[PDB]
RNA sequence: CCCAUAGUAGGCCUAAAAGCAGCCACCAAUUAAGAAAGCGUUCAAGCUCAACACCCACUACCUAAAAAAUCCCAAACAUAUA
RNA sequence: ACCUCGAUGUUGGAUCAGGACAUCCCGAUGGUGCAGCCGCUAUUAAAGGUUCGUUUGUUCAACGAUUAAAGUCCUACGUGAU
């Protein structure tokens, strides 16, 4: 019933994406490797 | 007007609890680094690719270890955020002559002098 | 209290309660005097009264109720409180 | 406990009031600094709506419930029992407190339909025709929004929505 | 392409979002 | 018995001349004869000047970006005259008259031929600026009720605070702001580049540090 | 440290103990024996096995 | 009725209620303030 | 959850506005009530609230949902351990 | 001007109907500046009808006679391999 305009992605009115919990640790780790790399470079 | 993103000196700190968290030191520091390509070349900068193919990490998962001055220092704070940093240690001495085609690389960055194929 | 005064009280013949003053057991009748001789609950009929007896030696506060068919209604409030005796006397009141 | 007693005698109602006897609480609780009778029994986020237990210990026989000056809770403790007791009435739980009526339990309309975690009451709730498109889907709702802090085993949220 | 500032909200990008939400207070 | 506080005196209050507000006007003295863009910059952040009090104890903090055009201050105008005690009250305007122009074209005309003719006249307004300062000798139960039943009708969201409310809201966020558990903030990453997010995102996200987008205010993003 | 038995209170699975270590491996060892001594007096027949050979 | 998102008491003798799945405003005194949530 | 007497039709164009048409001061009696804090009043009556008397739960997380044309769309599980 | 100039037939009317309510009605409610038949407001329900005619070239538009009505939109501004 529900009608996407045109393209779901780019746009105006486009179906929005949104975020689970594997993005998020997914995220979490990076963040976590990524300060680790920061702290080593640090010297 | 997306250009070049620097980066300050006071992000790059140390700091006694991050010292206290990880396993590092400030008074010693090591020589020599283990940098390790995970994240891909493509959707980023081609100042980006061009560090990356001159740092020599073409393939991604492979090991490779530079120097530690300020210009790998800057060159690996670059390209953070597509490769991983991990220290060099040496639980024993350094390879000698003869022993060259006996060595491993190991986890965790541990190059070990002595490799062999038994239990203890 | 104005339940009692919204339904009516004229049927009702002769009223009136007894309790002593120092039991601590005699503040549910003194509320439920209190509230029967209002203004308006006073003011709906002037065909009934009330007799405010107070004695020493009672030691019980029994209220005995009675309307003009005759009938006779007691009840003593020694562990019942203020609401229930007034919405019991509301509805004997309006059920006959 | 206390209770009323109306007898007829001669066109003499006779109104007592009775007080009859009543249990107590324990005189060994685990935690005595609680101050709310959940609390001192380390029953923090720790029942479910099955506990027919402890639910009937804080309602009426009649399907009632009662304050919170009276038995003791908080201000969230109280919403969560309240909300507990619905959803045992409509499971079929608590059998013996029903309300009373004098004889209106003649026509048996819909048989016993079973129930469980009956959030909503049944005749009142409209039925989704269109659900929505498939982002924006109108689930149903479950369980009890008060009853997301309790201990978890499975390693997931509660999923209330679904 | 639209504008900076519009008065449909506009959705952000998706790593902005995801930024968004794995930053939260 | 319940005990009787003191109410508080009014006595270092003093109303001033004229205690209702002056007339605006929709084009100024002089009409800009060069037409000029439709800048969005001056919307966009956080608000630079008339951000504090002058006189009065009572403001209406806005809490989005939008222009106001001469509609929109007459019927402010008339809203204050008509509820408030010119015996008590006044308020003084603390957004400056409309003087950004906008150019219309034609109904039903064809994309191109230049820009159109100047119509009307908007201002301004960022977040976080006050549009209407009032004071007085009263409380402030009722100043916060006839500013929030006209910040309502405001385009952008607008609350009624006063000098305390805004020290405690500040507080909170500060708060709020310095107890985070998660040790990833929207500005460590800004600023320090992680996981290449400055493809994404702004340079002005440097400044903003998460807390606007366009011209909306999102007080819970920390 | 006494809480009552609801629903919620005592876990799904059931409390599982560990026996003692000293009398495991003198199990362990007795169980080793008897394979040992069954394998020294021929009691198996068709073997299998999963050799890693070439990957 | 009236449908009404913003419910509220017109004058004294309005109470509110909830029954289903709405809130209502009935009154006895003023019947004109009858009011229903859409 | 209950509860409300009086110095008065406090001062004035309109016939009078007697507590809600405008002005500076908005008095004053017993415990305690405003020359008026919210409806019905040409000029008067009808109802509550603040204040005694009386007990004294939270006396309020502030506001944030919507309906077009072939027919709505996969189904399901809040409770055996990341 | 995003498939459509190696071809998407264009206004009505006859015939055929489908779906939707932002409903004229018969089904069911509450109020009224509802005294009773004449009206209005807000809700649920589509199982039907939506006339007989003139002239101007009409989907537009004009006038005579009824009941509860001569309702709206989409279906290639429905339907020319009828
Ligand atoms: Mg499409
Ligand atoms: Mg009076
Ligand atoms: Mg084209
Ligand atoms: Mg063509
Ligand atoms: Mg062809
Ligand atoms: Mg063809
Ligand atoms: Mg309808
Ligand atoms: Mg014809
Ligand atoms: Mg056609
Ligand atoms: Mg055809
Ligand atoms: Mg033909
Ligand atoms: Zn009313």
């Amino acid at each position: 019933r529900g009608r996407i305009p045109g393209r779901q992605w780019i746009g105006k009115h486009r179906r929005p994406r949104f975020v689970s919990l594997r993005a998020k640790q997914n995220m979490i780790r990076r963040l976590e490797i990524e300060a680790e790399n920061h702290y080593w470079l640090s010297m | 007007k997306f250009t070049r993103s620097r980066i300050p000196e006071k992000v790059f700190q140390a700091s006694p609890e991050d010292h206290e968290k990880y396993g590092g030191d400030p008074q010693n520091p090591h020589k020599l680094h283990i940098v390790t390509r995970i994240k891909s070349t493509r959707r980023r900068p081609y100042w980006e690719k061009d560090i990356i193919k001159m740092l020599g990490l073409e393939k991604a998962h492979t090991p490779q270890v530079h120097k530690n001055i300020p210009s790998v220092n800057a060159k690996l704070k670059v390209v953070k955020h597509l490769i991983r940093i991990k220290p060099l240690k040496l639980p024993q001495g350094l390879p000698a002559e003869e022993n060259m085609s006996n060595t491993c690389l190991k986890s965790t960055g541990e190059l070990v002098v002595q490799w062999h194929l038994k239990p203890v | 209290a104005a339940a009692l005064a919204r339904l009516g009280l004229r049927p009702v013949k002769q009223v009136r309660v007894q309790f002593c003053p120092f039991e601590k057991n005699v503040e549910s009748t003194r509320t439920f005097l209190q509230t029967v001789s209002s203004e308006k609950v006073r003011s709906t009929n002037l065909n009934c009264s009330v007799i405010a007896d107070v004695r020493h030696d009672g030691s019980e506060p029994c209220v005995d109720v009675l309307f003009g068919d005759g009938h006779r209604l007691i009840m003593r409030g020694a562990h019942l409180t203020a609401l229930e005796m007034l919405t019991a006397f509301a509805s004997h009141i309006r059920a006959r | 406990f206390r209770e009323v007693v109306e007898t007829q005698e001669g066109k003499t109602t006779i109104i007592e009031g009775r007080i009859t006897a009543t249990p107590k609480e324990s005189p060994n609780p685990p935690n005595p600094s609680g101050q709310c009778p959940i609390c001192r029994w380390n029953l923090k986020h720790k029942y479910n709506y099955d506990d027919v237990l402890l639910l009937s210990q804080f309602i009426r026989p009649h399907g009632g419930m009662l304050p919170r000056k009276i038995t003791g809770l908080c201000q969230e403790e109280h919403r969560k029992i309240e909300e507990c007791v619905k959803m045992a009435h409509r499971a079929g739980l608590l059998p013996n407190h029903r309300p009373r009526l004098p004889e209106g339990v003649v026509p048996k309309s819909k048989p016993q339909l079973n129930r469980y975690l009956t959030r909503w009451a049944p005749g009142s709730v409209k039925p989704i025709y269109k659900k929505g498109p498939r982002w924006n889907r109108v689930r149903m709702p479950v369980g009890s929004p008060l009853l997301r802090d309790n201990v978890c085993y499975s390693r997931t949220p509660w999923k209330l929505y679904h | 392409g639209s504008k900076a500032v519009t008065r449909h909200r506009r959705v952000m990008h998706f790593q902005r979002q995801k930024l968004m939400a794995v930053t939260e207070y | 018995v319940k005990t009787l506080l003191p109410v508080p005196s009014f006595e270092d209050v003093s109303i001033p001349e004229k205690p209702k507000l002056r007339f605006i006007e929709r084009a100024p003295l002089v009409p800009k004869v060069r037409r000029e863009p439709k800048n969005l910059s001056d919307i966009r952040g956080p608000s630079t000047e008339a951000t504090e009090f002058t006189e009065g104890n009572f403001a209406i903090l806005a809490l989005g970006g939008g222009y106001l055009h001469w509609g929109h201050f007459e019927m402010m105008r008339l809203t204050i005259n008509r509820s408030m005690d010119p015996k008590n009250m006044f308020a003084i305007w603390r957004v400056p008259a409309p003087f950004k122009p906008i150019t219309r074209k034609s109904v039903g005309h064809r994309m191109g031929g230049g820009k159109g003719a100047i119509d009307h006249y908007v201002t301004p307004v960022k977040a976080g600026r006050l549009v209407v300062e009032m004071g007085g000798r009263c409380e402030f139960e009722e100043v916060q009720g006839f500013l929030d039943q006209v910040a309502h009708k405001l385009p952008f969201a607008a609350k009624a605070v006063s000098r305390g409310t805004l020290e405690k809201m500040r507080k909170d966020q500060e708060e709020r702001e310095r107890n985070n558990q998660n040790p990833w903030t929207f500005e460590r990453i800004a600023t320090a580049n992680m996981l290449g997010i400055r493809k994404v995102l702004s340079p002005y996200d440097l400044t903003h540090k998460g807390k606007y987008w366009g011209k909306f205010y999102m007080p819970k993003r920390v | 440290g006494y809480v009552p038995k609801t629903s919620l209170s005592s876990p799904p699975w059931p409390e599982v103990v560990l026996p003692d270590p000293v009398e495991e491996t003198r199990h362990h060892a007795e169980v080793v024996k008897k394979v040992n001594e069954m394998i020294v007096t021929g009691q198996y027949g068709r073997l299998f096995a999963v050799v890693h050979f070439a990957s | 009725f009236k449908n009404k998102t913003v419910l509220k008491k017109r004058c004294k003798d309005c109470y509110l209620v909830k029954r289903r799945g709405r809130w209502y405003v009935y009154c006895k005194t003023h019947p004109r303030h009858k009011q229903r949530q859409m």
